[PDB]
């Protein structure tokens, strides 16, 4: 290596050098050891070139021009030695790029200047191999290149640009390669529209040919399923790194063409690790994306619709950021309004539940940015949102929250008595609205809150519940995965200026083009409260509790007992009466004409956050204890139901007793 | 927990005490709870050496088992408990290994007198199991060696002379236990021989008939067993047996053939056993009806018991390393039986809907025929290696892992990519990184596995280190750069504790949301078998020169252990330098004028 450096630092002889290892010698060998008894052959360039790489490749970079300009003259016969020597070049570039900045970039655009040069490579009727090494080579000028030089227009585009879409075209490449396509995907994502759709238009032909429509098909532990996984899970990637608004329409067209999808977990964490992480307006560009997906008038079913909101929309609209979710509000504000105030048809069946299904969205949506906003925007003096038609920053006041409470208390107040076209779909538009009038409510005004029931033959209660499901309560909270992350990138895929090991397990995947994945010591990987929590419900099994409009409810209830009504520290409070809506509720479940599964949903109300039923004692005592002592109930035998209902009941001992009053005693004792 | 010794000791009183006063003894009970009880808790006792006191106990005087089923001799229609006793004394004796030699014997003649005066049924088989599991205790001759085999066979002999109405759950015990005779000591049952393997094929001859008569499913699979145990140690090889080892492939064959009726297994179990056990003694039988073997071998390895399926998969495997020795010996004039083959694998690989099992079975036909192959035409190896290496790199290679193995079959994938590579001419360019990912992955995965499966994984290293080795001076450095990674991997693992690990086992960890999956943590410590036996590659040198034919009887290609040591060294070197062991102070900090006295520096030391 010492007379290599002296040889070559004596004058200029880049060219012998460049011509010596593009030479076509074989230097016959006998077996090495013993392997068959006849000569090994191998070439001279190879071998010189293996030999000593490092002094080739620093003084082929000390003369880039010239070396790359030879190098790429001479690759048309000796596309291994080209190869060889362009992938040494580029790691070589690679290693030491914290000093020796400015190299690999400048090697990557004088290699791109001449792929003309490499245009009889990735052709049509080429072999195989050698394509998957354009693939590699453009893989490597790609990620060294780190988004820098390369882009649309003024950098050789069209011509990488076409190498790309001909190598996502080919029929003949497998799932891996393209998979490599996908990883290299983001590095293309910066697109102007025009002929640049031509990238869309093969990326939905690609999801076409090779992506189930129902994810079921492919049975676990069977080939294809892993590699539709491995697929998924690069494009997915290709997403994160890249934050397109079009990758994020395509996946989400994908994952909507079945209610469950069995690595919806992975989908709903990408989104919203694209929610959290960006610029405000990537955030607002991707939710107008989403938006335009939703309100567009196709052939498409209520449920593809309904999933394009609940799973997608929904996720980034909860880990949005706080001025790109009042932007948003405020595109959203007049087209939201008219349709919640905007008539029906009840003619034709399709139209029926595709105006359902966009009130129902609408809600959901505007439940999200109330209950993620502040009131200074919603209901305040300096409100950015201009509701109002007229504008010009006139009046005060709120002419938007009023009008939006107003269209919630009318869809509760819906008499459905006669009128039976489709019940399901209008009993969840029903509780959507409510769940919306409890996030607007929650944080405008103070102090009582609306009327409750008015009866006039409208009652939010009969609207918002079924009356025809018997729930199947067993006897305990019992009988109501997929395939996981998979392995980690640990110690590698960065340097991280952590540890050099790490560093040389992050070029042994550079350079050998495929990444390494080590084993984990645990198979989930928490990477922080994502999923775990939103910014002591331990029991999802049950019917009642994952019913759409108990979680906001129960909320509401403990708003109510924090920092509402009477001031703390009282002492026996009215223990002869009850509040508005604590009596209404009272009246509701009291009651035994009732049907039953409004006194359930009543009575499971009560015993979660059992805190603020407590107080007004030997009141709720009674109504709790009828249900639980009565021939119609949840079901037959002490279920838990009838559990929870004694457990509280009697938890409450001492400070309420049930005796004295001989009405209650009866019933204890039938009970008992 | 510790009072057990105590109380078995007072049990074993008691039922020695129990035969006496009045002959009933409780007619069927008195003795079968207490022989009940003392089996539970035997069956319940734990971990440590405290078990040396109460095996020395049941093994003892008057107050033990073996005087009391000695002085159960006169029991004409009573005390029916010691088929429970057999029972217990075989499931204890598969608990804990025999430890000392003069106990067996006396077990022997226990049962061997528990065998005579033996009325009807229900006894017969468990003293015979019994006999079975002891015959298995030793496995070495070292012990049991005064060779009272003669009387046992000449007793079971006469037992032959009936034939009348033995019932059929004793009969195939028996004559399990008449081909259990044999792998016992040599310079024995050699002058017998000719007549016991004589009317042991009459029998079964008799057996089957032939005809629509009483078949006797469970005699047949005891037949077959017993034909197994004799084959494993006498050769009877057909090669100088033209008539009466041709019938005896025949009724295996007839054995495996499939039916509706499972008639829980067995009969088509024993029969692929001896198969798997005896492939090489059929030389031609195979060879003449390869295509029904085949097929009929593929049938049940396609089904859904497991240990069935597991001797499917070993039957399967030893007829093709048959058929691929002698296809690889006479390649010229054998050419439609490879084409025939290869093209089943050809199908099953390039069939994108196939399953992990088929898969399997085709990458071991792929590694197995690559010589034939490659004299046929020098093209076809190519495509089998790049078949081999996509489908390796589809499933090896992943970060999906959706649940399943995906480890334990890695050294099998291993040993047959290493032959395609043996039998190359050129190697493909583009190919080498997958490679070399394949076998640093297969070094890191070494402490996941058992340790035969260790030494499997490790000869898998071995072989693609020297198909490696044996191609060029650039697949060396390719080797160099698998040995720098691997050892780059192991030493990036985290550093063992030096505090003591307390006690071993002392809990199932904190069993979260589903924990499981059992990836135990490597450490330093548990790489170490793999590099002693890569630079002590002798034993695996030989043991893959006497499997597959090549042209490596030499000791210039032995020489890996120089190789794989100097890589080791220069690895050691390389890593030693790159690594960065400078070491600074930040409790401190500079920039220093007129602040906070503790906030300026530390007192000097």
């Amino acid at each position: 290596s010492g007379l290599l450096e002296l040889a070559f630092a004596f004058g200029g002889l880049c060219e012998r050098l460049v011509s010596l290892l593009l030479n076509p010698a074989v230097l016959s060998t006998a077996s090495l050891g013993s392997s068959q008894g006849s000569v090994i052959h191998f070439s001279h360039g190879e071998y010189f070139y293996s030999l000593f790489s490092e002094t080739i490749n620093t003084e082929l970079l000390k003369n880039l021009d010239l070396a790359v300009l030879e190098l790429m003259q001479s690759s048309v016969d000796n596309t291994k030695m080209v190869s060889a020597v362009l992938n040494g070049m580029l790691d070589q570039s690679f290693r030491e790029r914290a000093n020796q900045k400015h190299q690999g970039l400048k090697l990557a655009t004088t290699i791109l200047q001449h792929w003309k040069k490499c245009d009889s490579w990735w052709a049509k009727d080429s072999p195989l191999e050698t394509k998957m090494a354009v693939l590699a080579l453009l893989a490597k000028i790609l990620q060294i290149d780190s988004s820098v030089s390369f882009n649309t227009s003024h950098g050789s585009f069209p011509e990488v640009f076409t190498t790309y879409i001909s190598l996502l075209a080919d029929t003949k490449l497998d799932l891996h390669l393209k998979g490599q396509a996908v990883t290299l995907l983001p590095f293309f994502t910066s697109l102007t529209g025009g002929s640049l759709e031509e990238l869309r238009r093969v990326l939905e032909q690609l999801i076409v040919a090779h992506f189930p429509m129902q994810s079921r098909e492919f049975p676990p532990g069977t080939p294809r399923f892993n590699n539709y996984v491995d697929c998924m899970k690069k494009f997915l990637d290709a997403l994160e790194l890249s934050q397109s608004p079009m990758l994020l329409e395509l996946m989400t067209e994908v994952l909507c063409r079945e209610q469950q999808h069995v690595m919806e977990e992975l989908f709903q964490s990408s989104f919203r690790r694209i929610a959290r992480r960006g610029s405000c307006v990537t955030q607002v560009g991707l939710l107008e994306s989403v938006y335009e997906m939703f309100r567009k008038d196709d052939p498409r079913l209520s449920f593809t619709r309904q999933s394009f909101v609940d799973r997608s929309l929904l996720t980034l609209l909860w880990h949005c950021s706080l001025d790109a979710l009042r932007e948003f509000f405020s595109t959203i504000v007049v087209d939201a309004i008219d349709v919640l105030k905007s008539r029906f048809t009840k003619l034709n069946e399709s139209t029926f539940d595709t105006q359902i299904t966009k009130k129902m969205g609408y809600y959901k949506i505007l439940d999200v940015m109330y209950s993620r906003l502040p009131k200074d925007d919603v209901h305040a003096k300096e409100s950015k949102i201009n509701q109002v038609f007229h504008g010009s920053c006139i009046t005060e006041g709120n002419e938007l929250t009023k009008t939006l409470i107003k269209l919630c208390y009318d869809a509760f107040t819906e008499n459905m008595a006669g009128e039976n076209q489709l019940l399901e779909r209008r009993r969840l538009y029903h509780c959507a609205a409510y769940n919306c009038a409890i996030s607007v409510i929650c944080c405008v005004f103070n102090e009582l809150k609306f009327y409750q029931g008015f009866l006039f033959s409208e009652k939010p209660e009969k609207n918002l519940l079924i009356f025809e499901n018997l729930i199947d309560l067993k006897r305990r909270y019992n009988f109501p995965n997929g395939d996981s992350d998979g392995p980690s990138y640990m110690s590698s895929l960065s340097y991280l200026a952590d540890s050099t090991l790490s560093e040389e397990m992050s070029q042994f995947d550079f350079s050998t083009g495929v990444q390494s994945y080590s084993y984990s010591s645990q198979d989930p990987r928490p990477a922080t409260g994502r999923f775990r929590r939103r910014e002591v419900l331990e029991l999802e099994m049950d019917e009642l509790n994952r019913h759409e409009c108990m979680a906001p409810l129960t909320a509401l209830v403990k708003h109510m007992h924090r920092s509402l009504g009477p001031p703390q520290g009282e002492e026996d409070s009215v223990p002869r009466d009850l509040p508005s809506w604590m009596k209404f509720l009272h009246g509701k479940l009291g009651n035994p004409i009732v049907p039953l599964n409004i006194r359930l949903f009543l009575a499971k109300l009560v015993i979660n956050t059992e805190e603020v039923f407590r107080p007004y004692a030997k009141h709720w005592l009674s109504p709790l204890l009828q249900l639980a002592a009565s021939e119609n109930n949840g079901g037959e035998g002490i279920h838990y139901m009838v559990v929870e209902i004694v457990a509280t009941i009697l938890s409450w001992t001492g400070l309420a007793t049930p005796t004295g009053v001989p009405k209650d005693e009866v019933l204890a004792n039938r009970l008992l | 927990m510790a009072g057990s010794g105590a109380g078995v000791r007072c049990s074993l009183l008691r039922l020695q005490e129990t035969l006496s006063a009045a002959d009933r003894c409780g007619a069927a009970l008195a003795g079968h709870q207490l022989i009940r009880g003392l089996g539970q808790e035997c069956v319940l006792s734990s971990s440590p050496a405290v078990l040396a006191l109460q095996t020395s106990l049941v093994f003892s005087r008057d107050f033990g088992l073996l005087v009391f089923v000695r002085k159960s001799l006169n029991s004409i229609e009573f005390r029916e408990c010691r088929e429970e006793i057999l029972k217990f004394l075989c499931i204890f004796l598969e608990k804990m290994g025999q430890k000392i030699a003069p106990y067996s014997v006396e077990i022997k003649n226990t049962c061997t007198s528990v065998y005579t005066k033996d009325r009807a049924a229900k006894c017969k088989i468990p003293a015979l199991d019994l006999l079975i599991k002891l015959l298995q205790t030793f496995r070495s001759s070292r012990l049991m060696d005064e060779f009272k085999i003669g009387e046992l066979f000449s007793k079971f002999y006469g037992e032959l002379a009936l034939k009348k109405k033995i019932p059929d759950t004793v009969l195939e015990k028996v004559y399990e236990l008449l081909g259990l005779l044999g792998e016992v000591h040599p310079s024995e049952m050699i002058n017998n021989a000719e007549n016991l393997f004589r009317a042991f094929l009459g029998e079964l001859k008799t057996q089957m008939t032939s005809a629509v008569r009483e078949p006797k499913l469970p005699v047949l699979a005891g037949c077959l067993k017993g034909l197994s145990s004799l084959l494993c140690n006498f050769t009877k090889s057909m090669e100088e047996d033209p008539q009466t080892s041709r019938e005896i492939f025949n009724f295996v064959l007839k054995a495996i053939r499939p039916q509706i009726d499972l008639k829980r297994y067995a009969v088509p179990s024993a029969g692929l056993r001896l198969f798997a056990l005896h492939a090489s003694q059929f030389s031609t039988c195979l060879l003449d009806n390869y295509v029904s073997l085949f097929e009929v071998l593929l049938k049940w390895c396609a089904h859904t018991n497991v240990e069935l399926k597991k001797a499917a998969l070993s039957a399967l495997e030893s007829f093709l390393k048959q058929v691929s020795n002698m296809v690889a010996k006479n390649a010229e004039m054998h050419k439609n039986k490879l084409q025939y083959f290869m093209e089943q694998f050809y199908g099953i690989i390039r069939n994108v809907d196939s399953n992990n099992k088929e898969l399997s079975i085709a990458i071991r036909g792929y590694g197995l025929f690559a010589g034939p192959c490659k004299v046929i035409n020098a093209k076809d190896v190519d495509f089998m290696y790049v078949e081999l290496i996509q489908r390796c790199k589809q499933m090896f290679l992943t970060q999906t892992d959706t649940g399943d193995d995906r480890v334990y079959q890695m050294p099998s994938f291993l040993q047959s990519v290493a032959s395609v590579l043996l039998y190359l001419d050129t190697v493909p360019e583009v190919y080498t990184p997958v490679l070399e990912h394949l076998v640093v992955m297969q070094i890191d995965s070494f402490p996941q596995y058992s340790p035969k499966m260790q030494l499997v994984c490790c000869r898998a290293i071995v072989k693609v280190f020297l198909a490696l080795a044996a191609k060029g001076p650039v697949l060396r450095n390719c080797i160099s750069t698998v040995v720098h990674q691997g050892l780059i991997r192991i030493c990036s693992k985290p550093v063992v504790l030096p505090k003591g690990p307390e006690s071993e086992s002392e809990d199932h960890r904190a069993s979260g949301e589903v924990r499981t999956g059992k990836w135990k943590v490597p450490t330093y410590k548990d790489y170490v078998d793999l590099f002693r036996h890569l630079l002590s590659s002798d034993q695996m040198m030989d043991s893959i020169l006497a499997d597959e034919a090549f042209f490596s009887v030499n000791s210039s290609s032995e020489s890996l252990n120089h190789l794989l040591y100097d890589e080791f060294v220069k690895s050691v070197l390389k890593i030693v330098e790159k690594l960065d062991l400078t070491l600074e102070i930040q409790t401190v900090g500079e920039q220093e004028n007129g602040d906070e006295a503790p906030g300026v520096w530390m007192i000097p030391t």
